[PDB]
């Protein structure tokens, strides 16, 4: 029979800074067992300081990225010019995301930038709307790999302050661009060693009240 | 069912076998499997008698009404009709097509329409069950522009070599003239065929 | 259904500067329910160490085996059997129900008295030998481990090191998998002596 | 399922079971005993497929007492166990596996301590303080988990295990009957008469 | 997995990749494809990795007691002949697909077997989720009477297609050289061109981070 | 599809 | 999930866990289950994660809607019944969520709704729902009396989901505590499992099938 | 038809003696020598190559027989009873242990093995 | 809800310095049977554009009456229809993207795969696939059905990324191009001998030839296999 | 299943329905009223599928009380009934039926007569001097098959009501947590306050 | 797979395709199914290759030993072996296999033993995948007592035939001329055969 979906790999992460925020994601595309490009964005600018990707089936989530830039453009002109806040995107995704609940787009979203006082922000969706705004995530194939490494780098879980009995908790400091880059490579490496779906290039998004940057690290390509 | 078509010098005959069969039982063994969709626009019948002759009867019509408002229609268009009631509806029929007719400035035309619904012009072509056996035997014989004495043989022999492996067509062979002179109707009997 | 996914576990070996350590969770659960919050998985014949996730029964069997088979040598070959000697049996015992297997994923760790390098192994459920330098992961946390383990690692950690990272390995991944945690413990390592610490971890 | 349920306090064990047997839409009987003594110190409780379950239990039982004799001695209740959890480890593999769960309720007399282990029928075993097979374990581990103290009295524990009785009686779909209580201690094993009202 | 063979002048030389999966996740970043049969008698073989070892580890002892008792150097139809009529036996179910090839005092020889028990012969196969990528690069430049030299570029480039465009193989190349007079040579890793690169940050954390609970020594002997 |  | 409402003397204590799974995988721990709809009504979520957080957030709205229409405050009844009645259109389209409306109302006084995609919707005093009820009802069940202390109250809803937590594989994360009164919801906190069974064992001396 | 020789051929004598024992040995005893010094850094075993006529190659008969490649065996007796006991030693040394540790027997092991074998023909059926 | 009948095999395609290439057989499969030996399968559009197709043939032949419309429409009413608002590879591919993936969301998908080359009115190369399932993609080299595992590694061999093109002739892109091509004839058992190959220069404009073949074929080889083992002659 | 009987005797219908709301695992409700009065002589009772349970009671609920306001007048037991089983039987060929079993017990005011009606959610309906739907009925008709006489006294029914419920506490495998009683007769509709304990 | 096998007035010949596939890839290319089972006694394999080589390799193997014991074997008995394994081992192969041999007293002869496991003697036979197609052709172009250049050339049409429709044909054309001269080696390369 047909069957309507398929998996093209692929993996995201997406950090949220004090004063930034980025949404990192790999540039393999693939299908079974051939890469169909080792250069295919699924990390976007959507206009408003916001930048999302939708990692699963890439119809799927190309098709999910059009209409939610799409939703923006209507947003301006319908409400005149003001400008969509990440938490306002965020809902409005879950409705674009929770009106296929009955033939999902078969997606995991995040979307990162500044909340409304400038703070770093990353929201991330399940396939079909249930979303929450946190620290950090991963999404994709090597999520289960990722995730745990960023839980313990990013989130402290786990570390203990040294001497006290295991009493007292690791202060919860935050980290600078640079530092949540190091980790958006490490990750990435890491899960290029042992997922054979992701490879070949990362590619970063960095959001401040400066704009969207790019960054672009090459990665294995076997 | 073993059926083909093939244009020659003075336009194209129609062949085909006369055996209908539910299973392994010949339910009529003088059917006839070349049917008329227009004055010298015909088509070879194969798959299922009920959509076949679905397929026909809606295409003589909407040739009909095409004649009475714009004229004599080509051999083309009487397979875009086909194609397009075959293709359309893929999910529910079981008909294959092969549609041949005669035209003044176009000589002899010869279209073929598979399961499919894709069409495929061709200087002679081959469908039904029985066709798979003389792939080999028309490739080698046919030839392009043969006379009609000619090309009576060649479907002749084609279809009773497709007549004696498959046990899905026999009976008797009709094969259908359209030339400029008109339209004259063949019928080959067993006891002439069966030992050619 | 899936015999790897009803009791729940993980183990992860690593090695160092003269030094193994193989750790484990002690969970033992039936599907949602936990059932046991004092299952080890870490065994040890003599100074070859062996840990297994998986069906909790064939868990429990596979020691038993490994016990009486590593006895049998010691009285016929007068010597504690070797790292590289016991993988070949766990291996060829795997292999031998090839078509009816142990739904386990064993490790080994340990040092050659010998030559006393570090040495530690994984085996899928019917045999294959995976032998590596740097680490070994095992159980319904796999993946987590990989990710884990594949950062975190890095070669000739001395034992006080290689335990903060393997502890932070197998504890942060457990964490992200739902049939693992309920406590757990490391073993370090060395020629000599052998550490076992238990970790305090979160208890849901 | 019906229920099993087995606490160990400080100086003895208590296996709870429940009294009905049920066949369709008709309980049967309300008085069944879902024990067989493996020992005058070791009593197994057991819950699972119709016939198996006493088949095995009777088996068991058998294998017990036959090595009681050969050996005028009473293993330990820990050599019991591995002996029962053997039984089904290699059963899973066979033809037509029992499916059987046991929880096993022994005073080991030469250690003086009393102790209990939970098999199921996979031969999966492990010793615990309280233990149930079937549903009844998802009410009463959180209930034991926050009501249960290793220093209990024979009493107390018997306490506690009518609070377990309780809630299961409160929120469980099936009138199980009832239970049958039984002490497992340096003395023996006794039946508690006075539990369907205490 | 990715295995090839391939004849030359005076031999016969076999590759293969060193990637094993246990479905998408790399369980082995290097394991060893290439098998010794006999010392002149290799094997490459993909499929299910016991198998491959275990019908491997078999025929090559009893190839080594059939030496011993023939007082003769085995020959590599005797070891197609067993491993086929052995994997044949098992309809299928010892999933081990295998390029064996080596010298023998009949010249040298090059054979494909498939877990079903049917044998190839050829001057150059290919098998393995690589195969196609492998026979491609095979088919562009084979050409007959190769040397030693050419052979080996000719079987690591092939190995090369599969790391390269096929996700079931990856990490090195794994060469055996087995030419009619010489001892037979492995070049074990003759290629690595997947070196991971160095760490961004490095996680040791700082000693006293992880909480423990009850601490005591082991008892190792008797 | 995540679930609670 | 594991979340529980209960009615008692000072109001309804509403305590849910905070863990979101994706089968054996956490996919988060940091989920609030409870949806603060106006501030006398909260609704708890249990089942598919976007059913509860959708139809939730909409039956806000719905209740808002009729603040407006009405000029008077939703009652529990008619907030809950929304929901069931939505739930009951679908019936049979694989909505998966189980939830209870809780609230206070000057007509109605403290009140709890069960309501499931089953449409089964039912008033009581105590509900635990999600994979982990039955470990809540157990802890709920025998210590809880109606003349509880709001203290005492609090703390056993609190200690009922850590049971959950800790038993259930798939419940856990932080336990989040509500207080329902003559004057509304007041929040009592998020407590992080990872260091409240600690506390909770060595001040109460339980759990003690964990060493440490 | 049929082995129904299912008893043992070697019994106990009114002495203790076991008769086929002894005189198995005395066969050895009518066979070629062969001898075996062991040194610090190696071990070396002879015999002597009795030439059954100079129309026999000497060279298509190993007396001496490697049992694993750090393993050989030399004896003195009836040739054909040792060439089957070495297939039967070589074959053993793989079935009970090459297939099992992936190494081959130490000595004392193999040995343990060889002598089984032979344990057993004065004893079985 | 179908299933493919009549059905072509790989498209094959690169992207050179100055354009792109792309080919296809000339094979109309009816399963095992090779029925049509005519079938061109690369379709021109304009004069800047190539759209290869594999899959279904009836499908195909519909895509080619939708890209014929397509042009037809852009004429009405445009004075610069054969220039400035001329039809450029980009909106071709965006407008079939489209339809894929509303035909594979309706359940009832055109069953096939499809590669769009050509290059832009500014001279950029394009060259982009989507399918049946409306997935899209695209690379310096791009191929469906087994040229994706036979034709990407070898085409990929001279564009292994970006920075490749620039450096790549006609010449060796047509040459590569022409091999993967007899590979896939020696490999693929539902290939033919008989292709198209079609490029689209940024100075030449498009260039496509018609009637090509496989040839310098290695089968002599052949001669020295007997058996399949043990077999001596 | 849940219990729902209904007896006839001779100035009235007495209904007995369980009190106990089941899912999964767990009794969510041990209060339940399986019951809506459709006019101020007659009442209805109800059992089947989760949800189409309360919702098609409270349906027909709505549509008497609106008849009975229309033309201010209560209709005959035997109308409400009819109206019922019609509503049901148009179910049955639904796109998702109402999977719901009905006992109708009014007393008709015009005839001055109790009536008890069984509907099943095929729309299947019959009159009876006393009815169940579930497996209830599987022992109670015998019971009552054996124990009912037509003139009995609004006590006599409700004893042997009491039968009824004992028998099926003996013998079905739930607990369905005992039942609610309802009379209606020619004063209306009231519960038996006093039935846990008579 | 297409295989034949032709005997004529100095022998058989036997002929087939080289191709193995595994769906639509090409396995190899340029196999040979044309399997000798004693040294004028050789078979065309079709259908699995594991069981046509498990088969044939035994059915050497009893013919050795037959040759040992009683001396040369008739190709009928070598027909015998192969119907023997075939019809008693049904339920699990998948083997149609031509059996052909030359002898002093019996010339030439074929026997082929399709899917069933039953044995037909006849003058030439036919089978493998690509064989449908041409039924017709060759019981149109075959007649007996040709001659090896004759034989030779039937069999090189007919299975290019075969190989030009059949997906699952290709490769080269090996035929294996059996006659009292011995055995001859014959291939015949696509550029020859295909423009046939
Ligand atoms: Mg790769
Ligand atoms: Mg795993
Ligand atoms: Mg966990
Ligand atoms: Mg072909």
């Amino acid at each position: 029979q047909f069957n309507p979906y398929g998996d093209n790999g692929g993996t995201i992460l997406g950090i949220a800074g004090e004063d930034f925020a980025v949404l990192a994601g790999d540039t393999r595309n693939i299908t079974d067992y051939s890469i169909n490009s080792r250069y295919e964005p699924k990390v976007f600018d959507c206009g408003d300081n916001i930048v999302m990707s939708a990692n699963g089936f890439a119809a799927d989530g190309d098709a999910l990225v059009k209409r939610f830039k799409n939703s923006v453009k209507w947003y301006h002109f319908d409400h005149n010019d003001k400008k969509l806040s990440i938490n306002s995107a965020a809902r409005n995704i879950q409705h674009l995301l929770y009106g296929k609940r009955f033939f999902p787009y078969y997606v995991h979203t995040i979307i990162a930038g500044l909340d409304e006082d400038g703070k770093g922000a990353v929201y991330s969706f399940d396939p079909v709307g249930s979303y929450e705004r946190e620290q950090c995530r991963a999404g994709g194939a090597a999520a289960s790999l990722i995730m745990p490494f960023l839980d313990n780098q990013v989130n402290f879980k786990n570390q203990y302050e040294p001497g006290t009995n295991g009493k007292v908790k690791k202060p919860l400091k935050y980290l600078s661009v640079e530092e949540v880059i190091k980790l958006v490579r490490d990750s990435f490496t890491s899960a290029t060693e042992r997922h054979i779906q992701v490879g070949d290039g990362l590619e970063i998004l960095i959001v401040t009240k400066d704009g969207v940057r790019k960054e672009f690290y090459e990665l294995k390509r076997d | 069912t073993s059926i083909m078509a093939v244009t020659f010098k003075d336009g194209v005959i129609l062949g085909a076998d006369s055996r209908t069969t539910t299973g392994a039982y010949i339910a009529n063994r003088v059917t006839d499997k070349l049917t008329r969709v227009h004055d010298k626009i015909w088509c070879c019948r194969s798959g299922s008698a009920a959509d076949t002759q679905a397929i026909a009867d809606i295409v003589q019509y909407h040739l009909e009404l095409y004649t009475s408002q714009y004229g004599t229609p080509s051999t083309e268009t009487a397979a875009s009709v086909f194609k397009e009631l075959c293709y359309e509806n893929k999910d529910n029929l079981t008909a294959g097509i092969i549609v041949a007719g005669y035209d003044d400035k176009n000589k002899g035309e010869v279209y073929t329409i598979p399961l499919g619904g894709s069409v495929h012009k061709l200087p002679y072509a081959i469908a039904g069950s029985g066709s798979t056996f003389i792939y080999g035997y028309c490739d080698k014989n046919f030839r392009e522009n043969m006379s009609k004495e000619e090309t009576v043989d060649f479907i002749k022999h084609s279809l009773s070599q497709a007549i004696k492996w498959d046990g899905s067509s026999g009976g008797v062979i009709r094969m259908v003239v359209l030339t400029a002179a008109g339209v004259e109707r063949l019928i080959f009997y067993p006891d002439e065929y069966e030992q050619l | 259904s899936d015999p790897s996914s009803i009791n729940g576990g993980i183990v992860v070996a690593m090695t160092g500067k003269d030094c193994v350590a193989i750790a484990c969770d002690l969970r033992l659960g039936s599907q949602s329910l936990g059932v046991s919050n004092k299952f080890e998985k870490i065994f040890h014949y003599g100074h070859v160490f062996l840990g297994i996730t998986g069906l909790a029964t064939d868990v429990t069997t596979l020691n038993e085996m490994f016990r009486y088979k590593t006895n049998l040598y010691k009285l016929k070959e007068e010597r504690a059997i070797e790292p590289e000697t016991f993988t070949q049996l766990v291996s060829s015992s795997l292999y031998e129900r090839r078509f009816g297997p142990y739904f386990v994923g064993p490790v080994v760790a340990g040092i050659n008295s010998k030559s006393g390098k570090p040495f530690i192994a994984g085996f899928d459920l019917i045999g294959c030998i995976d032998e590596a330098k740097d680490f070994i992961v095992s159980g319904t946390a796999s993946d987590q481990l990989f990710g884990m383990c594949e950062s975190l690692y890095e070669p000739n950690l001395e034992p006080e090191d290689l335990f903060e990272t393997i502890s932070q390995a197998l504890l942060n991944a457990a964490d992200r998998d739902a049939l693992s945690g309920w406590g757990a413990v490391v073993y370090i390592i060395k020629k000599d002596e052998v550490v076992k610490r238990y970790l305090k971890m979160r208890q849901d | 399922m019906d229920i099993i349920l087995g606490i160990r306090v400080q100086d003895s064990v208590i296996l709870a079971s429940s009294k009905a047997v049920t066949r369709g839409i008709s309980v049967l009987k309300d008085s069944d005993d879902k024990t067989r003594q493996l020992s005058p110190h070791t009593l197994m409780s057991f819950a699972g497929e119709a016939g198996d379950t006493v088949q095995f239990a009777e088996y068991i039982q058998a294998n017990i007492q036959l090595y009681s004799i050969r050996e005028d001695y009473e293993l330990s209740p820990q050599a019991v166990s591995s002996f029962v959890r053997q039984e089904l480890a290699k059963s899973i593999r066979s033809r037509r596996p029992y499916q059987v769960n046991v929880l096993i309720g022994g005073y080991d007399k030469k250690k003086n301590k009393p102790e209990l282990y939970q098999i199921d029928y996979l031969g999966t075993k492990v010793e615990l303080p309280y233990g149930a097979h079937g549903y009844s374990g998802f009410y009463t581990f959180s209930l034991l988990d926050h009501h249960y103290r290793p220093d209990m009295t024979t009493e107390e524990g018997l306490d506690l295990l009518k609070l377990c009785v309780q809630e299961l009686e409160k929120r469980m779909p099936m009138d199980f009957k009832g239970v049958i209580v039984k002490i497992v201690d340096k003395d023996g094993i006794r039946q508690v008469d006075d539990f369907q009202a205490q | 997995t990715t295995i090839v063979g391939v004849k030359f002048n005076n031999g016969v030389v076999i590759a293969a990749d060193t990637r094993s999966t246990q479905g998408p996740i790399v369980a082995d970043k290097n394991c060893a494809k290439l098998h010794r049969i006999s010392p002149k008698i290799w094997c490459a073989g993909a499929g299910t990795a016991a198998d491959t070892e275990a019908v491997t580890q078999l025929i090559g002892s009893n190839i080594e007691l059939h030496s011993l008792y023939t007082s003769r150097e085995p020959r590599v139809v005797s070891a197609l002949q067993m491993l086929k009529q052995h994997l044949f036996k098992y309809q299928g179910h010892i999933g081990a697909y295998l390029i064996v090839a080596g010298v023998d005092p009949t010249g040298s020889h090059l054979f494909s077997i498939h877990a079903h028990g049917s044998t190839d012969v050829g001057y150059y196969l290919s098998l393995g989720s690589g195969s196609l990528a492998a026979m491609a690069v095979l088919e562009s430049h084979w050409k007959q009477d190769l040397t030693k030299e050419e052979a080996i570029k000719l079987a690591s480039d092939a190995i090369q297609a599969g790391i390269w465009n096929d996700l079931g193989s990856g990490s090195n190349v794994d060469v055996c050289v087995m030419e009619i007079g010489k001892d037979a040579e492995y070049l074990r890793n003759y290629l690595t061109p997947n070196v991971r690169e160095e760490k961004q940050k490095s996680y040791k954390f700082p000693r006293g981070t992880t909480a423990v609970l009850k601490e005591s020594i082991v008892n190792i002997c008797d | 599809i995540i679930t609670x | 999930t594991t979340t529980l409402a209960f009615r008692f003397q000072g109001g309804i204590i509403v305590a849910v866990d905070s863990r979101a799974t994706a089968g054996n995988w956490v996919a988060s721990q940091t989920v609030k289950k409870v949806i603060e709809i106006n501030p006398f009504l909260l609704g708890t979520m249990a089942g598919g994660a976007a059913d509860c957080q959708f139809w939730e957030t909409w039956l806000g709205s719905q209740c808002r809607l009729h603040e407006l229409r009405e000029k008077e405050r939703i009652s529990v009844a008619a907030a809950s019944k929304i929901l069931s009645n939505l739930v009951y259109q679908y019936k049979g389209a694989g909505l998966s969520m189980g939830t209870m409306i809780c609230g206070y109302t000057r007509k109605e006084g403290p009140t709890i709704y069960y309501v499931d995609s089953d449409g089964t919707r039912l008033k009581g005093d105590i509900f635990c729902v999600g994979s982990g009820q039955t470990f809540a009802y157990g802890v709920l069940d025998s210590n809880y009396k109606w003349d509880l202390s709001v203290e005492d109250a609090l703390y056993l809803g609190k200690r009922s989901i850590l049971a959950a937590a800790h038993r259930d594989a798939y419940s856990g994360g932080s336990v989040n505590l509500y207080h329902v009164t003559e004057d509304g919801w007041i929040y009592h906190g998020n407590h992080d499992v990872g260091e409240l069974f600690w506390k909770v064992k060595e001040e109460e001396g339980s759990f003690n099938n964990v060493i440490g | 038809m049929t082995d129904r020789y299912s008893f043992s051929l070697t019994t106990f004598s009114p002495s203790g003696k076991l008769g086929q024992i002894d005189y198995a040995l005395t066969a050895v005893k009518q066979g070629v020598t062969s001898l075996g010094i062991k040194a610090t850094n190696g071990v070396v075993i002879a015999t002597e190559k009795k030439s059954s006529s100079p129309l026999a190659m000497s060279e298509t008969l190993s007396k001496v027989s490697l049992l694993t490649p750090d393993i050989g065996a030399v004896y003195s007796g009836m040739g054909p009873d040792y060439r089957v006991l070495v297939d039967k030693s070589r074959k053993v040394a793989h079935t009970s242990y090459k297939r099992i540790y992936g190494e081959y027997p130490p000595t004392k092991l193999l040995v343990s093995e060889v002598a089984k074998i032979m344990q057993e023909a004065t004893q079985s059926g | 809800t179908q299933q493919p009948i009549v059905t072509g095999t790989s498209v094959i395609s690169m992207k050179y310095d100055n354009g792109v290439i792309i080919a296809a057989d000339n094979l109309g499969s009816y399963g095992s049977l090779l029925r049509f030996n005519g079938v061109e399968r690369l379709i021109p559009v304009g004069d800047n554009t190539v759209v290869g197709i594999s899959g279904d043939i009836s499908d195909m032949q519909h895509i080619e009456r939708l890209l014929k419309d397509l042009v037809t429409e852009n004429a009405y009413d445009n004075p610069l229809a054969d220039a400035e608002e001329a039809l450029e590879p980009s909106y071709i591919f965006e407008y079939l993207a489209t339809v894929m993936y509303q035909r594979r969301s309706k359940m009832n998908p055109l069953w096939n795969a499809i590669i769009v080359a050509g290059v832009q009115s500014n001279g950029d190369q394009f060259l982009r696939y989507v399918n049946l399932l409306g997935v899209t993609y695209s690379s310096p080299t791009l191929a469906t059905g087994f040229g994706a595992h036979m034709a990407n590694p070898l085409l990929r061999k001279v564009v292994d990324r970006e920075s490749d093109i620039p450096k790549t002739t006609v010449q060796v892109a047509e040459e590569a191009i022409v091999n993967a091509m007899r590979v896939l004839y020696y490999r693929d058992a539902r290939s033919s001998r008989n292709f198209s190959l079609a490029i689209i220069d940024k100075n030449t404009g498009l260039t496509f030839k018609k009637n090509l073949q496989v040839e310098n074929m290695k089968w002599d080889f052949a001669k020295d296999i007997k058996g399949y083992g043990t077999q001596k002659i």
